[PDB]
């Protein structure tokens, strides 16, 4: 019959180009990732300086779970503990043509698999050099902290003792409710591994393990400027002014391997 | 090879990774501070530094009843009567402010939970608090104390005749007529002691765990 | 609402569903190919596969001879298990039971068919799909691909 | 509670045949090399699967025959040969099946 | 968790709490924003057929981590004036009393066993 059939990518991929297949699609990705990796050598963006009322842009993590934490007045605090995987920046989108009131950036991470998605979706990121992302979020930062699209975003760019927001779509409970979006606000961040770009912080979080989530720079009143002190477009381990360290904890957070704490 | 409750993680879909940091940390506490090995059953004496004192600590001695959490945040809890009040407390292995753990006395005890003790004579949970240590060999098996407790009146906390609960140091005959057990047996679900969907399996992760725990050391 | 669920249900009861495994189990190891509904098919894959390791842990064991005499009503069969089963799949690591799709039921309820079977049995082979050759035009250019990497 | 009134056939008609309500047509038909008939591309094909089954009872039949009881499972392997086929010395120690037709060529 | 009703014993040398009588002291309310009461919480006893002011210091709820578990709910008598009804407390009294919110330096004064 000449009518439409349907197909799958593995339909016509036989046992040992299969095999071809996947190890193409992992040279591939990897590849890509690379190119990536120096934002500061690939033609950056003329650097400003902070000034106040500037905002920056915000990363998705993933949910990873949560975990007890002790700080060095004895207090046990639970955290939540987000990973920030394959965060680049995608999109940007100028002040006039988004909005007159400030400029939007669009950062997708989690990489996906090519198999099962649009033609349109990987035609974009084929042009942006990076393999698809699972989601697309838009943040608002201002024309002064614009980052060029590529730009691989890590989780230093937060640093502990800041509070962060965070917003994600809410457990759906069926016929009854949920799969909406909130947001939970003043959450301060304990402390920030560097090497599995993974950020804890205070308090519960929104959806179910394993779920994406968006983090930006705490909107509320009394945390208006706290960017000034902090990397102001973003953290560049490209520049390697100083190698970060691997874990980095907050002056109240007692360590792991430090002396037992006496009410003294 | 005693290998800690604790460190076994729980079935799930948390990341892997995150018990390999939080192993990472206790065993840097561990080196901090020395947990000894016990089992339910066990009388222990554990140095905790008191907040509402100043520079003073505390030291409780009871029976290990309960041993529940995993990874750093793991507790157990110790049980005694203390001025003919009983008292359980609930202790963090890795909470900073436990000075030091001391296992009074290593033994175990018939059943993996004592809280059927509340329901048992106050002399079975009634432990001297200055007791000293008893002698102890390390390379053994914890004695093993085959006691059976006997119960008070029928009102218990929770129905311990029940084959669920399996408890093997009841002295249920005493307070309990065969007729009795019946009707508690009328639970068996006999079935559950063949189902193979309640059954987890963690022996190919203890054995990793024995090797990354003595590594660190 | 069936989140999370890890269970099927089916029979009148829990102790019906061990019962109607039960059954099943002893049917499929006396036969070694039994068609029957999809979702009960799933089900009882997951038992199968334990099955076999308890008769690769030994006859001697006191806990599979239990096992054993439990799951199978056939007391025949328990000699079977240790002495044919068991020694069968002793290169095998696992996968032990093949289950496939089979046509719906045409008895006017249309119940999902699906056919298990304990590999390397020997009943004639089942019409299973083959993938593929490389000769295909697309092969044979992804061969090129290969050539040239 | 009963109607206020009848439902004119034009309400009914648009409710019947609207698409939500209309029999979908499904692109999931495949062709079995080995029969040359029909299939879903996640159904088996079944003109040869009769075969199978059908095979498979009167090797089940030659089966029952040879066992003449109830609770007979054998303890050892099983094998099936055709005739045409001899025992080899790997074949000692399992039980034989013994099929009056030749080897069929599906079956190895 | 000193709940409506809630049995209670009276650990006090007052005359009402200290002489015996047929029917148990009995606590149906707390003098607390939320309904339930815990150590150091203010309610009123009905003991001897006259109504005192009392101070949970026990309770056999379930407790948080690092803290002792009573098995039974003991209460301490308060006076209008503020002072303990009872010049002693026989039952060990927990020290948390000291840096809970609210007046309590009177009642660990009189308490003998800390625990
Ligand atoms: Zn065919």
């Amino acid at each position: 019959l000449h009518s439409k059939s349907s197909t799958w990518w593995d339909e016509h991929l036989s046992e040992e180009n299969l095999s071809f297949v996947k190890q193409l699609v992992s040279d591939e990705n990897k590849t890509q990732l690379t190119s990536k990796l120096n934002p500061l050598k690939d033609e950056p963006w003329p650097l400003h300086p902070w000034e106040p009322g500037s905002f920056r842009v915000g990363l998705i993590a993933l949910k990873l779970g949560m975990m007890p934490l002790w700080t060095k007045d004895g207090q046990k605090h639970a955290v939540t503990l987000l990973q920030v995987q394959d965060c680049h920046v995608l999109k940007y989108t100028p002040k006039e043509d988004h909005n007159g009131k400030i400029a939007a950036l669009t950062v997708g991470g989690k990489t996906v698999s090519r198999f099962y998605k649009p033609d349109s979706r990987l035609e974009f990121y084929r042009d942006l050099g990076l393999p698809p992302k699972q989601i697309h979020k838009i943040f608002h930062v201002t024309d002064n902290a614009v980052i060029k699209p590529g730009t691989p975003l890590y989780a230093a760019h937060f640093r502990p003792g800041q509070y962060v927001d965070v917003t994600a779509k809410t457990i759906g409970k069926g016929f009854q409710m949920g799969n909406q979006n909130r947001t939970v606000y003043g959450l301060k961040v304990w402390r920030v591994n560097t090497k599995h770009n993974i950020i804890y912080v205070n308090g519960s979080v929104p959806g179910h393990k394993n779920c994406l989530v968006k983090i930006k720079d705490s909107t509320l009143p009394a945390y208006k400027d706290s960017c000034k002190n902090l990397p102001f477009p973003t953290y560049f381990p490209d520049g390697d002014e100083e190698e970060l360290p691997e874990d980095l904890f907050d002056e109240s957070v007692w360590q792991p391997s430090e002396p037992s704490i006496t009410f003294a | 090879r005693f290998l800690s409750p604790e460190f076994i993680p729980p079935r799930g879909r948390t990341n892997p990774l995150k018990f390999k940091i939080e192993r990472k940390d206790m065993l840097d506490r561990r080196k901090v501070l020395p947990i000894p090995e016990f089992y339910v059953g066990s009388i222990l004496r554990v140095t905790t530094a008191d907040p509402y004192a100043s520079g003073k600590t505390s030291q409780f001695l009871g029976i290990c009843i309960k041993r529940s959490g995993n990874g750093l945040g793991a507790t157990f809890t110790l049980r005694n009567t203390i001025e003919g009040q009983g008292v359980e407390i609930c202790f963090e292995l890795y909470n900073p402010r436990i000075q030091e753990i001391q296992v009074v006395k290593l033994e175990k005890r018939l059943d993996d939970n004592l809280l059927y003790l509340r329901d048992a004579l106050p002399e079975y949970s009634t432990f001297d608090v200055n007791m000293k240590p008893v002698p102890q060999e390390a390379c053994q098996e914890v004695p093993v104390n085959k006691l059976k407790v006997k119960m008070k009146p029928k009102p218990w906390s929770k129905r311990w005749e029940r084959p669920n609960f399996n408890i093997k140091g009841i002295r249920f005959d005493l307070a309990l007529t065969e007729e009795q057990m019946k009707e508690a047996q009328k639970w068996n679900k006999p079935w559950i002691e063949f189902d193979m969907m309640r059954e987890y399996d963690t022996s190919k992760i203890e054995a990793a765990l024995w090797e990354e725990i003595e590594a660190s050391k | 609402i069936s989140h999370g669920r890890v269970y099927r249900r089916l029979g009148l009861g829990p102790e019906s569903r061990i019962h109607l495994l039960r059954n099943l189990l002893t049917g499929l190891v006396r036969h070694e190919r039994i068609e029957a509904t999809w979702a009960r098919a799933d089900e009882m894959r997951g038992y199968a596969e334990k099955l076999i390791d308890y008769g690769k842990l030994g006859d001697t064991n006191e806990r599979a001879m239990r096992m054993a005499d439990f799951w199978l009503t056939e007391k025949d069969l328990i000699p079977k298990l240790f002495k044919v089963l068991a020694p069968r799949f002793q290169g095998q690591n696992g996968n032990y039971t093949r289950m496939l799709q089979i046509p719906n039921r045409k008895e006017q309820d249309r119940a999902k068919m699906a056919v298990i079977e304990y590999k390397g049995n020997y009943l004639p082979p089942l019409p299973l799909p083959h993938r593929d050759s490389n000769l295909t035009l697309l092969n044979q250019l992804l061969l090129g691909l290969q050539q040239d990497l | 509670a009963a109607p206020k009134n009848r439902r004119t056939i034009e309400v009914n008609r648009c409710r019947r045949r609207n698409p939500q309500k209309l029999i979908k047509i499904k692109n999931n038909i495949d062709i079995c090399p080995e029969c040359g008939h029909l299939k879903q591309k996640h159904v088996l094909c079944g003109y040869c699967y009769e075969k199978v089954r059908q095979e498979t009872t009167k090797i089940r039949q030659q089966i029952g025959a040879q066992e003449g009881g109830p609770f007979r499972a054998p303890s050892v392997e099983t094998m099936v040969l055709y005739t045409g086929e001899k025992p080899s010395e790997k074949d000692q120690g399992k039980r034989i099946v013994e099929r009056n037709i030749k080897r069929p060529s599906w079956f190895t | 968790a000193v709940q409506k009703m809630t049995r209670v014993r009276v650990v006090d040398n007052s005359a009402l709490g200290s002489t015996p009588y047929h029917r148990p002291p009995r606590c149906i309310h707390v003098y607390n924003k939320s309904g339930v009461g815990k150590v150091g919480d203010q309610i009123l006893l009905a003991i001897r057929g006259q109504k005192k002011k009392a101070l949970i210091v026990g309770h056999r709820m379930p407790g948080s981590r690092m803290t002792p578990k009573f098995d039974s709910n003991n209460v301490v008598l308060i006076e209008d004036n503020g002072n303990p009804v009872g010049t002693r407390i026989k039952i060990p009294i927990p020290t948390s009393l000291r840096r809970r919110e609210g007046e309590y330096s009177k009642v660990l004064a009189i308490a003998q066993n800390f625990v």
